[PDB]
């Protein structure tokens, strides 16, 4: 009773076996819920290493290349030290702040049920059965939420994660196929 | 009694020179299939392992912090000198808690035996007819059958040089 | 008439609709104390056992980047200081008052007629929601009794170190 | 009274001397005969081992890594006391998992033992002749009752 699956093929195994015998309908919806954070967070890291790999960095595409700006860490830098060995070299500062924005979102994906923030609860609303759906509701400009857009979102971001998951095993080590 | 089951095919069908299924001693029409199985998925994982593990492509860094590497670690029966003792109970044991856990039948809509998942290896599997399961269950079978007596020989034959 | 349990002294009164129920109590403390908060307590100081039962075995071999690996578990504050241990205790204060919507007391707590014990409203995935009354009884004699043997437990691996000095 | 029951065979019949099953209570037999069947046979694997070990058949190889062989192992009382401190504990360990796994079948006393095809292997019930059974179970208790006997002598004929 989930979401659409493989499009040339489809397959749904492991899953009666969590919801209906181990869970219930409440753990489906995490479980896709999970599977469209992992989706989404895949796809950005597709796309950062990308441009990595590229060239499009601070220097090629603007007039600043200095994120340090203190601790001299310069864009030609760390475009010059691959995309694994790069992410070592942000200064403490910058980690700080990008948890922070991280935190917030995972924050109001927890408190925030609906339009606002709930005052009073035993537990957080996205901590109870179906806590948390998938959807955040940020739909600015929103162009569609069809049965077509959500299926297609579904797709990219299993491919990205697959995708991010290779390339990162390539840096690392001999995979297999080709880049 | 067990002529037309999965496992009889040609050039020798059912087969059974030691009268196996011949009766009921131990209850032989249960269980034989389940530990003809078992043994198999152990030795097509052992035979795709160590001749894959005998090409020489091996994991990166060490095996440990204390420095030991991977790539000094050879192929065989020499590959368990080189494990210290305390890796040898653990490689047993988290395998141990999936022939307690994960090795049974958990859910119990098992169609056979060695049908634990229902899900997973449908490889776009469900649209291929019922008759499209016996063929990659008898070819799951014949491979397990048959990866036994390559794992065998490639047990047998580092001992024997 | 007798304990179940303990089968030469009188069976506990007012210890029925519970669900470890085996009479055990010859020292009588449900009938002096309201037997919600006594349930309740059980149950937190089985998960707070059960969290620190993991936490001492797995504190010897991961430790996350940042800190000191420590021989053994009981030497760790040392090794994370006194802030570090203040802000983890305040912050279960703050989590504790927005538990039980400020009823934080044994008198103020349970004052509600829902607020049955161990109800937080807790789960994320969906475990047991929407099943049978047996099921559900089930499942809760697991989390008491694996709470109990996690209680004797986080005493033998806190106090092996306390005579000896050496991780465990 | 307390006859036809398993392995009274004659060379006596009805060995009761002093009141054993009837003063015992309504049902120590139920306990007395699993609680036989099973010293009759760690009697018996104590002979076929005291016996089999004395001809020096020994396992070819080591019993632990740091070099100690079968084969510099003695008999009587003193073999025990040589397979070393962490051998002996996974010997008693997946014994005393095994006290735990057969007295809890959930029937206690209606069946006994809780037969050998617990762990690594499987038993079948259903073939289950009448006849049968009554001559092959009472030489098997029978064959203890004297290894018992057995056992007691090569014990208490090491000391004296
Ligand atoms: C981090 C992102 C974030 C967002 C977007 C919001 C947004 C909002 N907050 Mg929250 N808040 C946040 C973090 C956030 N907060 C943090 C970190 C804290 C401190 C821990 C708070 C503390 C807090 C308090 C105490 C209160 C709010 C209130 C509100 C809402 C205004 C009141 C109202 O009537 O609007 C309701 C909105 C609608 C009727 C329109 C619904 C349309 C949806 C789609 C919402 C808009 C899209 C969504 C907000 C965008 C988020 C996606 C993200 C990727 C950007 C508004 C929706 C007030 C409130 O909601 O209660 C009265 C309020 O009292 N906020
Ligand atoms: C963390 C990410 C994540 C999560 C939570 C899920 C979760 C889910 N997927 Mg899924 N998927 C993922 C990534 C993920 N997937 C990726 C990368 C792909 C591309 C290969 C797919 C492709 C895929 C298909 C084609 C379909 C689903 C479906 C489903 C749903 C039912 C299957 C199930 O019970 O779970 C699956 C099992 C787990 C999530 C268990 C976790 C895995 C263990 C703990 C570790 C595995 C590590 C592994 C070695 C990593 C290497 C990759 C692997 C291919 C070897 C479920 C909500 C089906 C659906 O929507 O319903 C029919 C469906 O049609 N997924
Ligand atoms: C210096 C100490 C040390 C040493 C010598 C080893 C050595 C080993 N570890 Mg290991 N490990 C260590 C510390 C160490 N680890 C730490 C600190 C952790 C974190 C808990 C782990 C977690 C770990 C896991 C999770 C696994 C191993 C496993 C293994 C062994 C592979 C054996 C095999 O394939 O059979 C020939 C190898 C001997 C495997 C194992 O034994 O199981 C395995 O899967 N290691
Ligand atoms: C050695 C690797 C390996 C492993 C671990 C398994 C393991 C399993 N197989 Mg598989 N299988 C294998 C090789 C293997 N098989 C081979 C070589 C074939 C071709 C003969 C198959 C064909 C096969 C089929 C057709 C099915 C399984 C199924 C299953 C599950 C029972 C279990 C997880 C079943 C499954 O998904 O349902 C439980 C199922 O229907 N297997
Ligand atoms: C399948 C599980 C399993 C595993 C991993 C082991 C593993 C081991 N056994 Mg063993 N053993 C097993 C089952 C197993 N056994 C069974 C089923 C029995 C029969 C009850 C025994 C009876 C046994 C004896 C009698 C002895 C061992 C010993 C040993 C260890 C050698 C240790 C050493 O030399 O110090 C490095 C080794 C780790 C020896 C040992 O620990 O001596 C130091 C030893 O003397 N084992
Ligand atoms: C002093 C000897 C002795 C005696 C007479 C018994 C008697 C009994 N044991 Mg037992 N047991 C003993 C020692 C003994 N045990 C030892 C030393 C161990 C190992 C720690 C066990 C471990 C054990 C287990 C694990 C189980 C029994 C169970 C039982 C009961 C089986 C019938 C039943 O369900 O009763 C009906 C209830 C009254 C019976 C009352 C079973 C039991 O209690 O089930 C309810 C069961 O599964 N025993
Ligand atoms: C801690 C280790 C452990 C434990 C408890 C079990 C438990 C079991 N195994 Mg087993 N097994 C294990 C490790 C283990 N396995 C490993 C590591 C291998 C080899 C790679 C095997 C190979 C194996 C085979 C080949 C068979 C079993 C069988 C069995 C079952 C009955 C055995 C008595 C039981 C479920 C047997 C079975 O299914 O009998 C019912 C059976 O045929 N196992
Ligand atoms: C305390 C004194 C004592 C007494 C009165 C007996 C009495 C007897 N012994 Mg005995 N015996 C004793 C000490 C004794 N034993 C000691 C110390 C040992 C150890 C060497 C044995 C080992 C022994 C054997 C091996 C045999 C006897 C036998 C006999 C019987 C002739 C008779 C019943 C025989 C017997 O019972 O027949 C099988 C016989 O063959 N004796
Ligand atoms: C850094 C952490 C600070 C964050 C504050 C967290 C707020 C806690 C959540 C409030 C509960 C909201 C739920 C329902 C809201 C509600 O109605 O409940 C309010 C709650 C009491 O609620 P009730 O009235 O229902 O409780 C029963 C009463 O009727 C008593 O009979 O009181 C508080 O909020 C206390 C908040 C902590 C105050 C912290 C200040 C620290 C003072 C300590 C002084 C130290 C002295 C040292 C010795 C000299
Ligand atoms: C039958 C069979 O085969 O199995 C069945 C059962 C089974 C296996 C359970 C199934 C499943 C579920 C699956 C497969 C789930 C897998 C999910 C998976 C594989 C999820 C990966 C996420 C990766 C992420 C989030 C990476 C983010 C990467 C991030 C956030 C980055 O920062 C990237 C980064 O590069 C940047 C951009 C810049 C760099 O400076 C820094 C780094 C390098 C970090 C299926 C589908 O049912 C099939």
């Amino acid at each position: 009773t989930p979401l659409g699956g493989e499009p040339v093929f489809i397959g749904e195994n492991y899953w009666d076996k969590l919801t209906l015998e181990y869970g219930s309908e409440a753990t489906g919806t995490y479980l896709r819920a999970a599977e469209l954070k992992h989706g989404r967070s895949a796809m950005l890291a597709v796309t950062g290493f990308a441009f990595h790999k590229l060239g499009l960095t601070l220097n090629n595409i603007s007039p600043h290349e200095y994120l340090s700006i203190r601790d001299n860490i310069k864009f030609a830098d760390l475009a010059a030290m691959s995309p694994i060995e790069a992410v070592k070299h942000i200064p403490a500062e910058g980690m700080a702040q990008i948890f922070a924005a991280i935190a917030a979102v995972e924050i109001y994906e927890l408190t925030h049920r609906n339009g606002k923030l709930a005052y009073d609860e035993s537990v957080a609303p996205g901590l109870q059965p179906g806590g948390l759906t998938g959807d955040l509701g940020w739909n600015p400009l929103n162009i569609k939420v069809t049965d077509r857009r959500r299926l297609s979102e579904l797709q990219n971001g299993r491919a990205a994660m697959f995708a991010i998951s290779a390339w990162v095993a390539a840096e690392a080590i001999p995979g297999s196929v080709p880049i | 009694a067990f002529e037309d089951e999965l496992g009889a095919q040609p050039p020798l069908g059912f087969f059974d020179p030691l009268g196996l299924v011949a009766d009921g001693d131990q209850e032989k029409f249960d269980r034989l299939r389940y530990v003809e199985i078992k043994h198999g998925r152990i030795s097509m994982l052992a035979v795709v392992g160590y001749l894959v593990q005998e090409a020489g492509v091996r994991l990166p860094g060490t095996i440990d912090y204390s420095g030991k590497t991977f790539a000094e670690i050879p192929n065989g029966f020499a590959a368990f000198k080189e494990i210290p003792a305390g890796g040898l109970v653990q490689l047993l044991f988290f395998i141990g808690v999936l022939e307690s856990s994960v090795m049974r039948d958990l859910t119990g809509e098992a169609e056979f035996v060695g049908d634990f998942r229902n899900g997973a290896i449908d490889f776009g599997w469900d649209t291929f007819d019922e008759e499209t399961q016996f063929k990659k269950r008898a070819i799951e079978l014949n491979q397990g059958r048959a990866a036994q007596m390559g794992i065998l020989a490639l047990m047998v034959h580092e001992q024997l040089g | 008439e007798m304990s179940k349990a303990v089968p030469f002294v009188k069976a506990p009164a007012n210890t029925a609709g519970y669900v470890g129920d085996v009479g055990f109590d010859p020292l009588g403390f449900s009938d002096y104390f309201d037997m919600k908060w006594l349930r309740e307590s059980e149950i937190k100081h089985g998960r707070a056992s059960m969290l620190a039962c993991l936490g001492f075995v797995v504190q010897q071999y991961i430790t996350i980047p940042g800190y000191t690996h420590v021989d053994d578990s009981n030497l760790a504050p040392q090794a994370v200081g006194v802030s570090a241990m203040l802000q983890i205790v305040l912050w279960m204060g703050v989590l504790e008052f927005w538990t039980n919507k400020g009823n934080v007391t044994m008198e103020t707590m349970f004052s509600s007629p829902d607020r049955v014990p161990g109800n937080l409203g807790f789960d994320p995935m969906g475990l047991s929601v929407g099943k049978s009354q047996a099921e559900k009884d089930e499942m809760a004699l697991k989390e008491i009794k694996n709470g109990r043997l996690a209680m004797l437990a986080i005493g033998g691996m806190i106090h092996h170190n306390w005579v000896t000095g050496e991780p465990l």
